[PDB]
C-alpha cells in the first residue's frame, strides 16, 4: 500500500 | 541532501530512494528539491513574520 | 470554453488549439484548466474581493 511519509511537527 | 555524499536524507530521502510513496507534511518547495522530486502546486500560504 | 461545445476561446483556446507556445499572463490556475493544460507554481497570490 502507499506509504506516507512526513514530521513530527504541531 | 547532503553534499558530503550528495544523499538526501528525511522525507525527500524516503521519496528519491522509494521507501515512501508520498510526503503530505509541512515541506517547503525549494529549488534543490525541485531537482529530484515534483511538488504539487502548493497548498499552504506562508511568509517569513 | 464554449456553451456545451468545449471551443476554449481566451488565452486558454490560444494555447489548447496549438497556436501559442505559452501564457506569461494573469491566469488562474483552477481545476479545468489544470487538465488541459499545465502550469507552473504561481508567481503571485490573490482572492475574491
Ligand atoms: N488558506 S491557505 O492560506 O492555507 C490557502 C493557500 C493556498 C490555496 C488555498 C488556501 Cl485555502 N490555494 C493555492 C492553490 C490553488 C491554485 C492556485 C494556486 C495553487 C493552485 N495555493 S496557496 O496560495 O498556497
Amino acid at each position: 500500500t502507499v506509504v506516507v511519509t512526513t514530521i513530527l511537527e504541531s | 541532501r547532503d553534499a558530503d555524499t550528495k544523499i538526501w536524507n528525511g522525507m525527500v530521502g524516503e521519496l528519491v530512494y522509494g521507501k515512501a510513496d508520498i510526503a503530505i507534511a509541512p515541506l517547503t518547495i525549494t529549488l534543490v528539491r525541485e531537482e529530484v522530486i515534483d511538488f504539487s502546486k502548493p497548498f499552504m500560504s506562508l511568509g517569513i513574520s
